[PDB]
RNA sequence: UUCGAUGGUAGGAUAGAGGCCUACCAUGGUUUUAACGGGUAACGGGGAAUUAGGGUUCGAUUCCGGAGAGGGAGCCUGAGAAACGGCUACCACAUCCAAGGAAGGCAGCAGGCGCGCAAAUUACCCAAUCCCGACACGGGGAGGUAGUGACAAGAAAUAACAAUGCAGGGUCUUGUAAUUGGAAUGAGUACAAUGUAAAUACCUUAACGAGGAACAAUUGGAGGGCAAGUCUGGUGCCAGCAGCCGCGGUAAUUCCAGCUCCAAUAGCGUAUAUUAAAGUUGUUGCAGUUAAAAAGCUCGUAGUUGAACU
């Protein structure tokens, strides 16, 4: 109305786009982790390289400085809550040494695979997306939710549906029918 | 060489303005020939009637018939040459058939062994190539 | 050429050409499971290897 | 989770007073209203913005000059 | 510079300075630092695209300022208009006419014709933002909501747990399954609560709702560029393919039919404009003996550059 609704772009075409060394490295991390596509790898490449970006220019400056020193940090405690950063082990020249690799663990499809119920990340994305999840006080419907270092302990299977009792019916009435 | 002193920058900015126009592109830009003589004003495409079929021949070291049509332009009153990609596609398209012409891929030069034929013929009678071929849409009783 | 045209002889190898008809085949799963087949023909079940070829598609 | 707004007039003078019409309807204090639809409330305005005065007048000097 | 072009005096007009206008007196003002004229498919800016940097292109369009309400001109009202959903006359159009006349302007919201490659309903509502008025109470095609789409950005349906022998691998695990079967099934179907001016939608509601046409994924390519066949059949420099190189004259990995594979994905290709690559516009940062390029040579004013020393 006013004024208009900012919307961007999240995914990057890479500039060759059938690269051997690349495309193999993007099929592994794909049949490695069960993503959808590639959309995925471009937008984590895309939002990492913002942040290199960013880490590059307060880099540029000297120290003492009040912009660098006021900047520097707070990306440090951004990737610190989101867990990108370790527990520890933060000089504000890791941030320009992370990888999709750490990125794309950093997901909730890879922490819902790790604790299991599923013996697969196909069978965990498959959970995460019939709502039967529980990460967290609030349902999550997302794979490429960023998960911070406080909400890895909540995770369990959910109070309704036949995974959690509840008269499971559906197909189970069906054969009891039958 | 070139002047480096610290009040050149209107000797600088002169000379390659008047150097610019020696760049092919710059030139096809400025000069607003796609408005002025183009047959096509900066369109992408362009409705027309065919005239005539013409069996223009293939140029060194290929030797074929290329299958081409002359086509009236309707907006310009341009003529112009039409090219038709597929094979057996002549017999279908005959006089006056509102056809749609096109660019080739080549920014209006000639691609390939065809000879002075910078446009390509997508849609006739309004249905367009690739779907009267394999059977999908038929021709309308005109 | 120069003032003549071929209308007539156009089209003539896929207007003689013999028509058959697609063999049938059944469904074919797509999406997620086209991306574990293909990454489980890759390289976990590998057939066509040594020397470097890595044929997917052998001629016969 | 369900969030949303309460509003208590601590009376039923003050909620009846200071409350929109449609959240009038919605309690259901009073019936609802049964007019014309827009456009013909508009086109009836006009017709009476082009006729001058009380409006059978016309018609009455209609009836004199038809009869 | 006539018929105001530059300046002075005096006056007129304006709400007000002012050659805005008038009478007289002087010939003045700009310009190679590009005056003036012409073109602009030029409304200007905040801004947008590409991004080492420097730059190049675009900007009608959600914000600001200017102009217009078919082209001009004049004028009343009003503080404020040279107003057009105010008026008047001409120019080009349209209309009822009884032939005396009358009467208008959607580059506003919807809808129609035509130009077209190219772009939507003759819908609901003042409930939210605000505006107007005599004013809690009225109105507002400003504005909010919805119907329509292939595209403008963000999230993700087309699956999946085992028994099974073979290829196996090293007693733990992948694949071809004319195989089964009990599972979690969501798209829809209905209904309830919520949402909203009323709704639609979202969220949300028990519950019905797959055993294979389950409720069939497409778009291009498979010589190099650039990733994936010298496979089987038809033609034989013909049809044609083809962004360039290039393939085709009876063994066609490049023509058309089948099989399979490669890339993106509910999206893909094509045509055009533009940007990076273009160190092929080069201030950064080009090149000039032979690839394009040192005036035949000299003087010379703008312009550029200008020894050291306080």
């Amino acid at each position: 109305p006013s004024a208009p609704r900012k919307q961007s772009k999240t995914y990057k075409v890479p500039r060759r786009p059938f690269e051997s060394a690349r495309l193999d490295a993007e099929l592994k991390l794909a049949g490695e982790y069960g993503l959808r596509n590639k959309h995925e790898i471009w937008r984590v490449a895309l939002t990492l390289s913002k942040i290199r970006r960013a880490a590059r220019e307060l880099l540029t400056l000297d120290e003492k400085d009040p912009k660098r020193l006021f900047e520097g940090n707070a990306i440090i405690r951004r990737l610190v809550r989101l867990g990108i950063l370790d527990e520890s082990r933060m000089k504000l020249d890791y941030v320009l040494a992370l990888r999709i690799e750490d990125f794309l663990e950093r997901r909730l499809q890879t922490q819902v695979f790790k604790l299991g119920l599923a013996k697969s990340i196909h069978h965990a994305r498959v959970l995460i997306f019939q709502r039967h999840i529980r990460v967290g006080k609030q349902i999550v419907n997302v794979p490429s939710f960023v998960v911070r270092l406080d909400a890895q302990k909540h995770i369990d299977f959910a109070l309704s549906s036949p995974y959690g009792g509840g008269r499971p019916g559906r197909c189970k009435r069906k054969r009891l029918r039958s | 060489g070139k002047p480096a002193g610290l009040n050149a920058a209107r000797k600088l900015r002169n000379h390659r303005r008047e150097e610019r126009w020696a760049d092919a592109h710059y030139k096809k830009r400025l000069l607003g020939t796609a408005y002025k003589s183009s047959p096509f004003g900066g369109s992408s495409h362009a409705k027309g009637i065919v005239v005539e079929k013409i069996g223009v021949e293939a140029k060194q070291p290929n030797s074929a018939i290329r299958k081409c049509v002359r086509v009236q332009l309707i907006k310009n009153g341009k003529k112009v040459t039409a090219f038709v990609p597929h094979d057996g596609c002549l017999n279908f398209v005959d006089e006056n058939d509102e056809v749609l012409l096109s660019g080739f891929g080549r920014k209006g030069k000639a691609k390939g062994d065809i000879p002075g034929v910078r446009f390509k013929v997508v849609k006739v009678a309004g249905v367009g190539l690739s779907a009267l071929f394999h059977e999908k849409k038929e021709k309308p009783r005109a | 050429g120069k003032v003549h045209g071929s209308l007539a002889r156009a089209g003539k190898v896929k207007s003689q050409t013999p028509k058959v008809e697609k063999q049938e085949k059944p469904k074919q799963p797509k999406g997620r499971a086209y991306k574990r087949l293909l990454y489980v023909r890759r390289f976990v079940n590998v057939t066509n290897m040594v020397g470097g070829k890595r044929r997917m598609n052998p001629s016969s | 989770r369900t969030t949303g707004f309460a509003l208590i007039y601590d009376d039923v003078e003050a909620m009846k007073k200071f409350e929109p019409h449609y959240r009038l309807v919605r309690v259901g204090h009073a019936e609802p209203i049964q007019k014309v639809a827009r456009q013909q409330r508009k086109q009836r305005k006009n017709r009476g913005k082009k006729v001058f005065g009380t409006g059978k007048r016309l018609a009455k000097r209609k009836s004199k000059q038809q009869d």
